[PDB]
């Protein structure tokens, strides 16, 4: 309820901030352990070339 | 130590105002024999963004939508009032002036409404410098048949609006607003020399209006201003802004640049003024003759590109002769001081062909104005109209006289 | 000064003049040492002709010679002058030499805006793209705003050589000035992005 | 309309009916930093968007701090300063930073008590 | 809210004098 009450607000520094990633990279590894890979993939809107987010 | 070493507008202009939320920051109203003006009434340090000068609420305008169909902000005409049926049988493009005389005039009639106590530091029709309230022999002095034709025109259609919907079979509501064509003439005399045109947002609602704003209308006209306008969609007031980063002295006057790109003419038809320093006004040459324009414009510093020409003697007539004068130019071909000096020759002779049109010359009518004692706004305007454009083609000779020498 | 004075001048910066427009160098400093000889000091106005000169027959290092004559005779070169030198730049692709010279004009005072433009597109029209998007760019992120024909020159010829992150950082700069975008200058940037395989 | 010159000067003629012990609140009022809050919405009358207000606040205030590291963090705050500098870039007059001190404070080591 | 749409000629070139 306190992240819904912050994104009513429109507060998305302080946002980020009370929530740090660890939570996701360990998240990445546990779907490893299920054969699945889960990948970040940021397109550059300048020269639309596909970067993997080290993750 | 210390012991050893224009007036005033009324007091009230400003109170009526202020009781109801005008605020003036730095400035104040002074009253002169041509009329009221806006003056800094301290240094006006320059800051980094604009400064706010004048703010005033929207409820103290008389404001009238541009474009079809015709809504009032704020709304003040009753529904079912005959007024309405009067300023809706308009013609949408050219009558604007007589939709807001129609407001105006209603306006007035109204007990609560603001322009009842604004309306009396509105100028009267002996003091207004409008042509509509010009006689033929005030338009006999412009020596400018086009304009004439134009005005005529005007104050036919202005008339005939009058005589068609204030006839006798109309309700009395409708006769006191204008009981005689002068009080009628006169509103759209109001409403031509004084009406603002914005684009402004009101709540979610975006449109152009046709605006009497108090107060902003004391602002004078210049083609190099010193402050703006700027609607604040939020509160509803209007801002008058001093340009970021001016300095602006004590008694400086506070102007606003009513029509960008205009010449005298079209001052002289809208507000009934011209100003000498008109960068847009023109003269009809022949082009058998000319200059090099990167020649003239670097002579005098005259920088930018031709719609934004700015100064770094020279005054907005050099620009305004800069635009006008026939001029040649090839990328970077240098011009021959020779071949030239034959075009400055042949331009100065035709520029002196023209005055030779006018009967009388610049500084008669300079003197002329000096000894009047009893003539009409509309007769020394029409005489500051023609001065000025002699002022004008005089200052184009001098112009090429210091452009054909500095070309050495 | 006399009439005698300006009676010589005249026919001296009449002979130099038209020896500038003939593309004839050699003889426009001709001319400048018979005023020397005369005593006359050569003004702004000689050096542009000696400028002119070269810059017409595209002569690059004669005119930038010239300039140094100009600069090392302590006149002050016209702004007209410094255009000339900067349309040169341009059209031999010299961006370099392009911007030293604008920088010149700001330290001289003028308005480097017009010359600014000028220099944009002589790289543009001698097939220095690449050259001008960076001129280009460096006076619109210093602030000055380009004319909207430049604005739709230079979003156009990025699309039409696949530059879409010029086109893009041009296209923002120029809603950041005022001027906002229209359905041409998206169409131009969608003539790339619908080749990238990612709709 | 011209004569000599002498002239009408306007004048209302007409009716118009429209036409001080709150020192300890004055006083309160800048001491809490209420100043301020009616500054924000000042400037918020300016803005079309709050939230790039915001942002653009924000960016002005890191633009502070790299430029003046040492002057940032104690009784100069920068957000604090980029609000009085937009305060003060309309026109109007506010303290640098809204910092404001006691004057009646007894001498070092002593601190006001709430 | 905030995170909304990414939230030397002319010298060495003087008069001698
Ligand atoms: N620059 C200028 N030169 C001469 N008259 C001007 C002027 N700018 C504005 N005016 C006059 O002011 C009128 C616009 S309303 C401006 C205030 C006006 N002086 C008044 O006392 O009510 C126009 O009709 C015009 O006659």
């Amino acid at each position: 309820m306190e992240v819904w009450a912050l994104e009513g607000f429109g507060v998305a520094h302080i946002l980020q901030e009370m929530l740090t990633p660890e939570s996701f990279r360990l998240l990445v590894r546990e779907l490893r352990s299920l054969a699945l890979e889960l990948n970040h993939f940021l397109v550059s809107e300048k020269n639309f070339q596909i970067n993997r987010k080290e993750v | 130590f210390p012991l050893f070493q224009l007036e005033s507008a009324d007091p009230d202009f400003y109170k009526i105002g202020y009781v109801r939320r005008v605020r003036a920051y730095g400035v104040e109203f002074k009253e002169g024999p041509d009329g009221f003006g806006i003056y800094a009434s301290k240094d006006i340090e320059p800051r980094r963004r604009a400064r706010v000068i004048m703010e005033i609420p929207h409820e103290l305008m008389i404001t009238i939508r541009q474009k079809h169909p015709w809504m009032f902000f704020p709304d003040i005409v009753p529904i079912g009032h005959p007024i309405f049926d009067i300023i809706n049988s308009t013609d949408p493009e050219r009558d604007w002036d007589l939709r807001l005389a129609c407001l105006l005039l209603f306006s007035f009639d109204r007990e609560d409404h603001f322009w009842r106590l604004y309306g009396d530091f509105l100028p009267a029709a002996d003091e207004c410098s409008s042509l509509l309230l010009a006689t033929e022999e005030d338009l006999a002095e412009l020596q400018d048949p086009q304009l004439v034709s134009t005005i005529r025109q005007q104050q036919k259609r202005v008339l005939e609006f009058w005589e068609k919907n204030w006839h006798s079979g109309v309700p009395l509501k409708i006769k006191r607003l204008a009981e005689d064509a002068e009080r009628f003439i006169w509103a759209v005399s109001i409403a031509q020399t004084r009406c603002i045109s914005m684009k402004t947002r009101i709540g979610a609602l975006v449109q152009d209006l046709n605006m009497m704003i108090p107060y902003a209308d004391m602002l004078n006209h210049s083609f190099e201003p010193n402050c703006f306008l700027h609607w604040r969609p939020k509160d509803r007031i209007l801002e008058v802004m001093s340009n970021a980063g001016q300095a602006i002295k004590k008694g400086e006057e506070m102007t606003i640049n009513y029509m960008p790109g205009q010449k005298n003419n079209m001052l002289m038809e809208r507000y009934g003024f011209s100003t000498p320093v008109n960068p847009w006004d023109a003269i009809p040459f022949s082009g058998d003759s000319r200059i090099h324009l990167n020649s003239f414009l670097s002579v005098f510093n005259i920088f930018g590109l031709p719609e934004e020409y700015y100064h770094d003697f020279v005054d907005g007539a050099v620009i305004a002769a800069a635009r006008t004068l026939p001029t040649w130019s090839d990328i970077d071909l240098p011009p021959i001081p020779s071949a030239e000096r034959k075009a400055v020759k042949e331009l100065q002779d035709e520029c002196r062909k023209m005055l030779a049109e006018y009967p009388t010359t610049s500084e008669q009518d300079q003197k002329l104005l000096d000894s009047l004692s009893e003539a009409r706004t509309t007769f020394a305007t029409a005489v500051k109209y023609r001065m000025h454009r002699k002022m004008f083609i005089g200052k184009i000779i001098k112009a090429l006289d210091i452009y054909q020498e500095r070309l050495l | 000064v006399s009439a005698l004075e300006r009676s010589l001048r005249l026919t001296f910066m009449d002979e130099l003049m038209e020896r500038a427009r003939n593309r004839d160098p050699s003889g426009v400093s001709e001319v400048i040492y018979d005023m020397i000889a005369a005593g006359l000091s050569p003004g702004p106005r000689s050096f542009h002709g000696l400028v002119v000169a070269h810059a017409l027959n595209g002569d690059e290092q004669g005119a930038m010679h010239s300039l140094r004559k100009e600069l090392g005779a302590g006149q002050r070169p016209l702004p007209e002058t410094m255009i000339a030198l900067v349309r040169l730049s341009g059209s031999k692709g010299n961006a370099q030499r392009g911007l030293e010279l604008l920088a010149a004009m700001e330290k001289l005072n003028y308005d480097i805006r017009q010359a600014w433009l000028i220099l944009v597109e002589e790289l543009v029209r001698t097939n220095h793209l690449e050259e001008a998007n960076k001129v280009f760019l460096k006076g619109a992120r210093g602030g000055m705003r380009a004319t909207d024909q430049l604005y739709d020159l230079m979003i156009e010829e990025d699309c039409k050589a696949g530059d879409h992150s010029n086109a893009l950082d041009i296209s923002y700069e120029m809603e950041a000035a005022g001027r906002f975008a229209t359905t041409f200058h998206f169409n131009c940037l969608l003539s790339v992005q619908a080749t990238c395989g990612i709709p | 309309g011209i004569q000599r010159r002498i002239w009408r000067r306007r004048t209302l003629t007409k009716k118009d009916d429209m036409l001080p012990f709150v020192e300890e609140q004055v006083r309160k009022i800048k001491e809490v930093g209420k100043v301020m809050t009616m500054d924000i919405e000042r400037l918020l009358l300016s803005e079309d968007n709050r939230f790039e207000f915001v942002n653009s606040v924000a960016a002005e205030a890191t633009e502070y701090v790299e430029k003046n590291r040492d002057e940032y963090g104690g009784t100069k705050k920068a957000i604090f300063h980029v609000l009085s500098n937009r305060v003060n870039d309309l026109g109007f007059d506010r303290p640098e930073a809204y910092a404001e001190s006691d004057p009646y404070k007894p001498g070092p080591g002593y601190l006001k008590e709430y | 809210g905030t995170g909304f749409n990414k939230g030397d000629i002319l010298f060495y070139h003087r008069e001698f004098c």
